[PDB]
Order: C-alpha cells, then sequence, then structure tokens
RNA sequence: UGAAGACAUUGUCAGGUGGGGAGUU
C-alpha cells in the first residue's frame, strides 16, 4: 500500500514536469520513468510509449536532444525483461521510434552542437544519446541475430 | 479494366492484412509523384503503378492479358483468393515467417503441408491460425500458408505433425508452363 | 442455415440508417475507390479490426483517432473535388 | 512594382481505350 502511495506521488511529479516541459529536468524524469515503469499497471505501460510519441511529435513541430532523450527512454523501456516478454501481449511496437531515428540522421549531421557536453537516459552529450539509440536498434540485448537485414543496411 | 469498388477493396485488403503488417506502405506515394493502385481485369486483381495503369488504357479490354503483379482472383461467390504471383509482395512485409530445411523445401514445392521435421526456424509468439510466408535456409521465399498450431503448442508437437497449412507454392509455376 | 442474401428479405430501418435503397435486379452503380485518401479510410478500419483488443486506453483512443482523421481527409478531398467540378 | 522563364501551362486537328456518365432500340 505504501509503495502504491509513493508511486502515485513519484509518477505524478514526473508527468507534471513533462507537461510543463522543464528543460533542465526532462533528462532526470525520463531516467525515473525507465527505472520504475515495470512497477505499475500493465495498461499504463502502453500509455507511457504513447506519451513519449507526443513529446517527440511536439519537438518535431535543444530540440534535437529532447527527441533523442525520448527515443533512448523508449528503447530502455522495452529492454527490460518483463516488458520484453510482454511485447506481443501489450502491443509495444517501436517502429515509430526506429523510423523517426532514421529520418533524423541527415539533420543531425549538420547540427554543430553535437559535442556541447552509470546513467542510462540522462546523458549530457547528444552524440552519446545517438549512439545509445543506434546500439539499441542494431545491437539489442535480445534477439541480436534475428534483426531484419534491411534495417541493418 | 476498372478500379475496385469499396466492397472489393475491403475484401482484398482484409486478405492482405492476414499476411502483412504495413499496408500503408503499399499505397504510399513514391518519389516521382506516383503511386501503386489496384485494378480488376476478368475477375483478377492486379497490383500496378498508376502511370502504367493510365498508359495501359490504350489496349482494348479484350486484348489485355496481364498488368503489373497479379495478387489473385475474386471467386464466383465474392471471395478474394491470393495466388503465388503475389508472393514477392507478401515476403516484403511479412508478419510471421517460417523457415523450412532442405528436406522440407522439396515436399513443400510439390504441394505438401509443412511438418515439424521440416521446420528449421520459427517466428516467436505466432497465434494458431495466422498467415505465414515460407522460406528456405537461404532466405528464399517459397510460398505462403496458414499456421495450424501456436508456436508454443507446436514446439511440443510430434515430428510428424502439421505445423502449417499450404495455400500456395512456387511449384504452381510449372503448372501454367 | 441459409444466407439472408439468398432470401429476398426486406431491409429494416434501425439505428443504422437504411439510406437510399436500390431496386433488386437492376444496375447498382459501381462507385469506384481509387484515391489514396479513400483507400486510407478503408485500410484504417481493416487494420483496427485485425489488431482487435488493446489493453491501453490511450492506445485504443489513438487507433480510433487515426480513423477519424482518415475520414476527415477523405471528406475534405471529396468536397474539394465537388467544388472544382461545380465551379470549373 | 519585384521573381521565374522561351521550358511549362494552354489551345486546335487526327487517332487508341473506355466494366464509368447520358440517350436509343
Amino acid at each position: 500500500r505504501i509503495q502504491s502511495e509513493i508511486l502515485k506521488m513519484v509518477f505524478a511529479t514526473y508527468f507534471r514536469i513533462l507537461k510543463a516541459r522543464v528543460p533542465h529536468l526532462m533528462g532526470a524524469v525520463l531516467e525515473g520513468l525507465a527505472k520504475y515503469a515495470h512497477l505499475i499497471n500493465q495498461d499504463f505501460f502502453g500509455d507511457l510509449l504513447e506519451a513519449l510519441k507526443d513529446l517527440i511529435r511536439d519537438t518535431d513541430r535543444d530540440t534535437s536532444r529532447e527527441s533523442l532523450l525520448c527515443t533512448v527512454t523508449a528503447f530502455a523501456l522495452l529492454e527490460g525483461q518483463d516488458a520484453h516478454n510482454a511485447r506481443s501481449d501489450l502491443h509495444l511496437d517501436l517502429s515509430f521510434f526506429i523510423t523517426n531515428l532514421y529520418r533524423s540522421l541527415l539533420s543531425l549531421s549538420l547540427n554543430p552542437d553535437l559535442e556541447l557536453g552509470n546513467n542510462k537516459i540522462n546523458l549530457q552529450t547528444t552524440t552519446v544519446l545517438l549512439l545509445r539509440c543506434l546500439t539499441s536498434v542494431l545491437l539489442p540485448p535480445w534477439n541480436i541475430r534475428s534483426v531484419p537485414p534491411i534495417r541493418l543496411a | 479494366m476498372r478500379p475496385l469498388t469499396d466492397q472489393e477493396m475491403k475484401i482484398v485488403l482484409d486478405k492482405l492484412a492476414n499476411y502483412m503488417t504495413d499496408l500503408k506502405s503499399l499505397i504510399a506515394p513514391l518519389e516521382d509523384g506516383d503511386r501503386y493502385v489496384f485494378r480488376m481485369q476478368k475477375d483478377r486483381v492486379y497490383y500496378v503503378k498508376l502511370s502504367i495503369a493510365n498508359i495501359a488504357t490504350c489496349v482494348a479490354r479484350d486484348k489485355l492479358l496481364s498488368l503489373g503483379t497479379c495478387l489473385g482472383k475474386m471467386t464466383k461467390s465474392g471471395k478474394f483468393r491470393l495466388h503465388i504471383t503475389a508472393l514477392p509482395i507478401l515476403a516484403q512485409n511479412a508478419r510471421y515467417k517460417i523457415w523450412v530445411k532442405d528436406n522440407g523445401a522439396q515436399p513443400f514445392l510439390y504441394g505438401s503441408n509443412i511438418v515439424k521435421a521440416h521446420v528449421g526456424r520459427w517466428t516467436e509468439d505466432c497465434p494458431e491460425h495466422s498467415g505465414c510466408v515460407v522460406y528456405n535456409m537461404a532466405d528464399i521465399p517459397l510460398g505462403f500458408g496458414v499456421t495450424a498450431r501456436s508456436t508454443a503448442e507446436a514446439r511440443r508437437l510430434d515430428p510428424t505433425g502439421i505445423v502449417c497449412f499450404r495455400q500456395a507454392d512456387c511449384g504452381e509455376y510449372l503448372r501454367d508452363e | 442455415v441459409y444466407s439472408e442474401k439468398e432470401l429476398g428479405i426486406p431491409q429494416l430501418n434501425t439505428v443504422t440508417p437504411v439510406g437510399v435503397t436500390k431496386p433488386k435486379g437492376k444496375k447498382k452503380g459501381k462507385v469506384f475507390v481509387d484515391d489514396r485518401e479513400s483507400m486510407n479510410t478503408i485500410l484504417a478500419m481493416v487494420e483496427a479490426e485485425k489488431q482487435g483488443q488493446i489493453e491501453s486506453k490511450i492506445m485504443r483512443a489513438r487507433q480510433l483517432e487515426e480513423i477519424r482523421e482518415a475520414r476527415r481527409i477523405e471528406a475534405e478531398k471529396k468536397e474539394a473535388e465537388r467544388k472544382a467540378l461545380l465551379e470549373n
């Protein structure tokens, strides 16, 4: 019961920061969401991915780092063993994030601020965030030798 | 030749959704401002570019025989059936895949259902009756079918147990030769 | 068990409207679907039916919403076609 | 008043096709 009460307060603060879009806190919030998402109800796990997509779509409308932060979180959410075994059941498809990471590669080259900078999400370098996303897509912890060849190429 | 009505397009896509995932990619625009369309010619559905469809209108309908890739035919009772002529489309965005070994490829090409002794690679979390595309060990698509049992239930099955029902094989090309 | 299509069964007005009915044994005009927008609406329904049951409330809402936007685009496209044909 | 540009766009004849639209037996 106390765990549920703390989870209510911890997660409510996390979401209110995301809604107000505090620039110096979103990295810390996404680390918390990735850490504690497996402790909450199943139906809310799919909502977390949908909430991540809205943040990326909002930034698509600085901005490069925020979209990369969400993409790192989305893969780290699925890299958990519990979420991995519930892929089919809970309809957790990362095709949106894989495509979005693909269409952003050309723009990220021209960005000059790629180097202006134990954590898994909150990392200060956008280049580091890009490498973490690429490692997730091309070198996943699970099913490393079942990756589609077209995606690799 | 005429385009599909809204009843027929629903039937065609329902059968395609049984086998493939991203049907939006099928009809998405191309780089040069062109797109793929569906056409009906003698109760046969054809997948073809719009530019090819427009320039094929010069051919009289009694003189036209083929156009692009043929998905299948609408049966007399109003039911779309896929044909192996649609396999290159199916394999491009296949949802569930099954790989058969050398000892299973030849029986499959003769027209036999896949059994446990033929399977060399599954697709995890595949429901009981789903549409799967059949490959060999060299990732060469041989055909498609419907699965007989779930992947979890198929693992505990006997070696001489049906794991997939055949629906089309590339050996049918020898038929119309 | 026999099909209701085989039997000449009158169509009934319900919460689902009957609309304008067509006489039997006559030319029911073929309404072709060839626009990308018209195909998108049909495709969204097919994908929704195949997916079936989704446990997430938000993910269920998004699936319904993309069908709504597909319908809106199709209605907007057909409206523009009517205006162009009516004007020009 | 500025931009593009002798290319598009458009128009006229001759044709091909037309399971769609209109009319007739």
